Protein backbone atom coordinates (compact mmCIF):
# COMPACT_ATOMS: atom_id res chain seq x y z
CA UNK A 1 0.00 0.00 0.00
CA UNK A 2 1.52 2.88 -1.51
CA UNK A 3 1.81 6.55 -0.32
CA UNK A 4 3.20 10.26 -1.14
CA UNK A 5 4.64 12.62 0.75
CA UNK A 6 5.72 16.56 -0.64
CA UNK A 7 9.45 17.06 -2.23
CA UNK A 8 9.13 20.37 -3.16
CA UNK A 9 7.90 23.33 -5.52
CA UNK A 10 7.92 23.29 -8.93
CA UNK A 11 10.25 26.51 -9.82
CA UNK A 12 12.99 26.88 -12.52
CA UNK A 13 15.62 27.18 -10.42
CA UNK A 14 18.16 29.92 -12.18
CA UNK A 15 22.01 28.63 -12.26
CA UNK A 16 21.54 25.03 -11.62
CA UNK A 17 24.09 22.24 -12.80
CA UNK A 18 23.98 22.30 -16.83
CA UNK A 19 24.54 18.53 -17.75
CA UNK A 20 23.44 15.95 -20.63
CA UNK A 21 24.00 15.25 -23.84
CA UNK A 22 21.40 16.16 -26.57
CA UNK A 23 21.24 12.71 -28.72
CA UNK A 24 18.82 12.01 -32.11
CA UNK A 25 17.24 8.57 -31.70
CA UNK A 26 15.48 6.11 -33.96
CA UNK A 27 13.04 4.15 -31.75
CA UNK A 28 9.85 2.41 -31.71
CA UNK A 29 7.03 1.98 -29.20
CA UNK A 30 5.52 -1.24 -28.76
CA UNK A 31 1.54 -2.11 -27.12
CA UNK A 32 3.27 -2.57 -23.67
CA UNK A 33 4.89 1.07 -23.26
CA UNK A 34 8.23 -0.14 -23.81
CA UNK A 35 10.82 1.82 -26.59
CA UNK A 36 12.93 0.52 -28.10
CA UNK A 37 16.02 1.21 -30.13
CA UNK A 38 15.14 0.98 -34.09
CA UNK A 39 18.97 -0.19 -35.83
CA UNK B 1 -5.06 14.69 2.82
CA UNK B 2 -1.72 16.85 1.15
CA UNK B 3 -3.49 18.89 -1.74
CA UNK B 4 -0.63 21.66 -2.26
CA UNK B 5 0.77 22.17 -5.75
CA UNK B 6 4.41 20.29 -6.24
CA UNK B 7 6.34 17.27 -6.48
CA UNK B 8 5.98 14.47 -4.24
CA UNK B 9 7.72 10.94 -3.49
CA UNK B 10 5.41 8.03 -3.94
CA UNK B 11 6.32 5.24 -1.22
CA UNK B 12 5.25 1.90 -0.89
CA UNK B 13 5.79 -0.01 3.43
CA UNK B 14 5.66 -3.65 1.38
CA UNK B 15 9.05 -4.35 0.82
CA UNK B 16 12.21 -3.64 3.50
CA UNK B 17 11.88 -0.27 5.25
CA UNK B 18 9.96 2.74 3.41
CA UNK B 19 10.82 2.33 -0.63
CA UNK B 20 10.47 5.23 -2.96
CA UNK B 21 9.24 3.46 -6.41
CA UNK B 22 8.87 6.71 -7.95
CA UNK B 23 7.94 10.50 -8.06
CA UNK B 24 4.79 12.75 -9.08
CA UNK B 25 3.04 16.38 -9.60
CA UNK B 26 0.21 17.83 -7.57
CA UNK B 27 -1.47 20.20 -9.75
CA UNK B 28 -5.30 21.68 -9.83
CA UNK B 29 -6.22 18.75 -7.14
CA UNK B 30 -5.21 16.22 -9.25
CA UNK B 31 -1.52 14.15 -8.88
CA UNK B 32 0.30 12.91 -12.07
CA UNK B 33 2.84 9.57 -11.89
CA UNK B 34 4.01 7.26 -14.33
CA UNK B 35 1.85 3.92 -14.64
CA UNK B 36 4.82 1.47 -14.20
CA UNK B 37 5.11 3.64 -10.70
CA UNK B 38 1.86 2.72 -9.19
CA UNK B 39 0.51 0.47 -11.61
CA UNK B 40 -3.12 1.97 -10.85
CA UNK B 41 -2.68 1.60 -7.09
CA UNK B 42 -4.72 3.51 -5.32
CA UNK B 43 -2.61 6.03 -2.51
CA UNK B 44 -2.77 7.48 0.62
CA UNK B 45 -1.65 11.24 1.37
CA UNK B 46 -1.70 11.09 5.52
CA UNK B 47 -5.58 10.38 6.35
CA UNK B 48 -6.70 11.27 2.79
CA UNK B 49 -7.04 7.94 -0.02
CA UNK B 50 -6.25 9.06 -3.74
CA UNK B 51 -8.30 6.80 -6.35
CA UNK B 52 -7.23 6.53 -10.14
CA UNK B 53 -9.15 8.49 -12.65
CA UNK B 54 -7.22 8.02 -15.81
CA UNK B 55 -4.41 6.12 -17.09
CA UNK B 56 -2.74 4.19 -20.27
CA UNK B 57 0.19 1.30 -20.31
CA UNK B 58 1.18 2.41 -23.54
CA UNK B 59 1.53 6.21 -22.71
CA UNK B 60 3.03 4.90 -19.47
CA UNK B 61 0.83 8.09 -17.18
CA UNK B 62 -1.96 7.82 -14.61
CA UNK B 63 -3.88 10.65 -13.14
CA UNK B 64 -5.74 10.62 -9.62
CA UNK B 65 -8.91 12.73 -8.05
CA UNK B 66 -8.99 13.87 -11.93
CA UNK B 67 -8.35 14.28 -15.69
CA UNK B 68 -4.72 14.98 -16.77
CA UNK B 69 -3.73 19.28 -16.16
CA UNK B 70 -0.71 19.54 -17.62
CA UNK B 71 -0.47 20.55 -20.99
CA UNK B 72 2.88 22.50 -21.67
CA UNK B 73 5.39 21.54 -24.80
CA UNK B 74 8.59 21.80 -25.21
CA UNK B 75 8.94 24.15 -27.31
CA UNK B 76 11.81 21.96 -29.63
CA UNK B 77 14.73 24.62 -28.96
CA UNK B 78 15.26 25.80 -24.93
CA UNK B 79 16.87 24.01 -22.69
CA UNK B 80 14.73 22.38 -19.57
CA UNK B 81 15.29 21.19 -15.92
CA UNK B 82 14.44 17.75 -14.95
CA UNK B 83 13.37 18.59 -11.07
CA UNK B 84 15.09 14.89 -10.17
CA UNK B 85 14.04 13.78 -7.03
CA UNK B 86 16.61 10.74 -6.46
CA UNK B 87 15.44 7.79 -3.25
CA UNK B 88 16.74 9.58 0.22
CA UNK B 89 17.88 12.73 -1.61
CA UNK B 90 17.09 16.04 -1.71
CA UNK B 91 14.66 17.96 -4.78
CA UNK B 92 17.37 19.10 -7.43
CA UNK B 93 17.32 20.80 -10.54
CA UNK B 94 19.68 19.57 -13.54
CA UNK B 95 19.04 21.98 -16.89
CA UNK B 96 19.93 20.11 -20.46
CA UNK B 97 19.13 20.66 -23.77
CA UNK B 98 16.23 17.43 -24.73
CA UNK B 99 17.62 15.01 -27.54
CA UNK B 100 14.99 13.61 -29.76
CA UNK B 101 12.96 10.59 -29.98
CA UNK B 102 12.26 9.70 -33.86
CA UNK B 103 9.17 7.30 -34.45
CA UNK B 104 6.86 6.27 -36.60
CA UNK B 105 4.34 8.67 -35.44
CA UNK B 106 6.26 11.67 -34.68
CA UNK B 107 9.40 13.16 -32.56
CA UNK B 108 9.30 13.53 -28.72
CA UNK B 109 11.82 15.07 -26.59
CA UNK B 110 14.12 13.11 -24.83
CA UNK B 111 16.75 13.94 -21.91
CA UNK B 112 20.10 11.69 -21.62
CA UNK B 113 20.07 11.99 -17.53
CA UNK B 114 21.01 8.86 -15.90
CA UNK B 115 18.52 8.62 -12.02
CA UNK B 116 17.73 5.51 -9.58
CA UNK B 117 14.52 3.73 -11.28
CA UNK B 118 12.81 4.99 -7.73
CA UNK B 119 13.04 8.69 -10.08
CA UNK B 120 10.27 7.83 -12.00
CA UNK B 121 7.56 10.54 -12.55
CA UNK B 122 10.16 13.58 -11.37
CA UNK B 123 8.91 16.49 -13.52
CA UNK B 124 10.74 17.98 -16.61
CA UNK B 125 9.60 22.20 -16.89
CA UNK B 126 10.61 24.98 -19.35
CA UNK B 127 11.86 28.68 -18.43
CA UNK B 128 8.24 29.55 -16.78
CA UNK B 129 8.39 26.45 -14.28
CA UNK B 130 5.46 25.06 -16.14
CA UNK B 131 5.62 20.58 -16.28
CA UNK B 132 6.01 19.86 -19.90
CA UNK B 133 6.47 16.03 -19.04
CA UNK B 134 7.55 12.90 -16.85
CA UNK B 135 10.96 11.34 -16.63
CA UNK B 136 11.53 7.33 -16.13
CA UNK B 137 10.28 5.76 -19.38
CA UNK B 138 12.91 5.23 -22.18
CA UNK B 139 15.57 3.53 -23.48
CA UNK B 140 19.51 2.15 -22.75
CA UNK B 141 21.81 3.10 -25.58
CA UNK B 142 25.52 1.80 -27.09
CA UNK B 143 27.00 3.43 -23.76
CA UNK B 144 24.53 1.68 -21.35
CA UNK B 145 23.34 4.85 -20.22
CA UNK B 146 19.30 5.91 -20.13
CA UNK B 147 17.56 8.11 -21.80
CA UNK B 148 14.28 9.06 -21.07
CA UNK B 149 11.52 10.36 -23.40
CA UNK B 150 9.29 13.81 -22.28
CA UNK B 151 6.47 11.71 -21.68
CA UNK B 152 3.45 14.62 -21.66
CA UNK B 153 -0.60 13.23 -21.79
CA UNK B 154 -3.36 15.03 -23.55
CA UNK B 155 -5.68 17.62 -21.52
CA UNK B 156 -9.13 17.94 -22.25
C1 LIG C 1 15.79 -0.39 -17.18
C2 LIG C 1 15.89 0.96 -16.56
C3 LIG C 1 17.16 1.52 -16.30
C4 LIG C 1 17.27 2.76 -15.72
C5 LIG C 1 18.63 3.35 -15.45
O1 LIG C 1 19.63 2.90 -16.36
C6 LIG C 1 16.07 3.46 -15.40
C7 LIG C 1 16.07 4.75 -14.81
C8 LIG C 1 14.89 5.38 -14.52
C9 LIG C 1 13.67 4.75 -14.81
C10 LIG C 1 13.62 3.50 -15.38
C11 LIG C 1 12.27 2.87 -15.68
C12 LIG C 1 11.82 1.80 -14.69
C13 LIG C 1 11.81 2.07 -13.33
C14 LIG C 1 11.41 1.13 -12.41
C15 LIG C 1 10.99 -0.11 -12.83
C16 LIG C 1 10.98 -0.41 -14.18
C17 LIG C 1 11.40 0.53 -15.13
C18 LIG C 1 11.34 0.18 -16.58
O2 LIG C 1 12.37 -0.06 -17.23
N1 LIG C 1 10.13 0.25 -17.17
C19 LIG C 1 8.99 -0.58 -16.76
C20 LIG C 1 7.86 -0.16 -17.67
C21 LIG C 1 8.53 0.58 -18.83
N2 LIG C 1 7.62 1.55 -19.43
C22 LIG C 1 9.76 1.22 -18.21
C23 LIG C 1 14.82 2.84 -15.69
N3 LIG C 1 14.76 1.59 -16.27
Amino acid sequence: DMYIERAGDITWEKDAEVTGNSPRLDVALDESGDFSLVE
Amino acid sequence: GETTDGVYRVMTRRLLGSTQVGVGVMQEGVFHTMWHVTKGAALRSGEGRLDPYWGDVKQDLVSYCGPWKLDAAWDGLSEVQLLAVPPGERAKNIQTLPGIFKTKDGDIGAVALDYPAGTSGSPILDKCGRVIGLYGNGVVIKNGSYVSAITQGKRE
